[PDB]
């Protein structure tokens, strides 16, 4: 999971 | 009467801007998983009979030129217009590979007074991008736009490097299941619930761990939208 | 399954904040026509079986306290919550009689983690106020289950007729009366969008303000369909 | 007609  | 006319010869364009790799000088990270989103969207909208155009790794200048050019096409035989933006972002902003562009600048090309062959037709902007850094013409020129945001105003948006983004994967799944059955706001409401209930972040960093997301539908549509007819 | 449970013993509260008269030092004009809106809303939501509370001419401090207090009530037997704000505004801001309050401060009291008796229930904020000066011419997210029914697009003025009431509230009440027993709420609000967009155009002796149009803006973080009947 |  990564943030944009 | 109460539903947009969706039986023009063509459903319309679906422009997908897939920004994965950013210029080193911007300091923006590569968006692993975004190709999964882009492929999912291409197939999903293909099955809805949209003329899909996928564009990858566009600079801010290229994004503006592409939008301007598309807005100057003759959309007379098209029922609607869809643009999907996959990138880094902040509130009101989407990133080209070399810097930001205002969402307002992009959407303005399609105003009722500026793209007359789309006046009265639904213009859909679907945006997978952060909106900040929080965790958990007798018609108006702004009429007939719909913004399907991946996340609430002010918030980060989550993308899984293996699976694609929570929002886009959910959106495509709901369109596949319900586009022949439900009005678009109800499809997007199912997307809201899917994202809200089925996803939670996992991180070794306590700051980013166990976080949730709710997408945000912003509708200035004046009619119900069904993809079938 | 796909629809909010709306058959609790009570439909819920409908709080209407009607700001007409502003402290002279703020330099804000009185909002003629707003009482027409407030009365229309009271009747409309009464017929939907909401427990309506009308409040008039509240300071920013009174607005925050009222919303804090309402958020601390036990809403366990209530299906939903509705707050209507009628005032001056700008983007993200609603005015008390003596100055501004952030919309975020008001809505935050009702977050899923801060008002547990409304967790999972629809929380509706209906806002007749300007959003700028442009003219047209747990395992649930804490922000889930909010719906913002804005009178106008982000960045734009919102129009109020001194005789008839505001374009948006006029239209909203008319559509709720006609369709609340038969349409889902997003579809009702879409009808409101069309009514405002097609049936109203400003008339002004001032060329800057004449012949202008308006489109309301639905901002939905709801996770289910909302029907007022059951 | 007036604005808010």
């Amino acid at each position: 999971d990564e943030v944009d | 009467d109460n539903s947009y006319k969706m039986d023009y010869p063509e459903m319309g364009l679906c422009i997908i801007i897939n920004n994965k790799n950013f210029h080193k000088s911007t300091g923006m990270t590569s968006r692993s998983g975004t190709d999964v989103d882009a492929a999912n969207l291409r197939e999903t909208f293909r099955n809805l009979k949209y003329e899909v155009r996928n564009k990858n790794d566009l600079t801010r200048e290229e994004i503006v030129e592409l939008m301007r050019d598309v807005s100057k096409e003759d959309h007379s035989k098209r029922s609607s217009f869809v643009c999907v933006l996959l990138s880094h972002g902040e509130e009101g902003i989407i990133f080209g590979t070399n810097g930001p562009v205002d969402l307002k600048k992009i959407t303005n090309f399609f105003r009722g007074d500026r793209c007359r062959s789309l006046t009265g037709k639904p213009k859909l902007f679907i945006i997978q991008a952060c909106r900040g850094t929080e965790l958990d013409h007798k018609i108006p020129v702004e009429a007939d736009f719909l913004y399907a945001y991946s996340t609430a105003p002010g918030y980060y948006s989550w993308r899984n490097s293996k699976d694609g983004s929570w929002f886009i994967q959910s959106l495509c799944a709901m369109l596949k299941q319900y586009a022949d059955k439900l009005e678009f706001m109800h499809i997007l409401t199912r997307v809201n619930r899917k994202v809200a209930t089925e996803f939670e972040s996992f991180s070794f960093d306590a700051t980013f761990h166990a976080k949730k997301q709710i997408p945000c539908i912003k509708s200035m549509l004046t009619k119900e939208l069904y993809f079938y007819h």
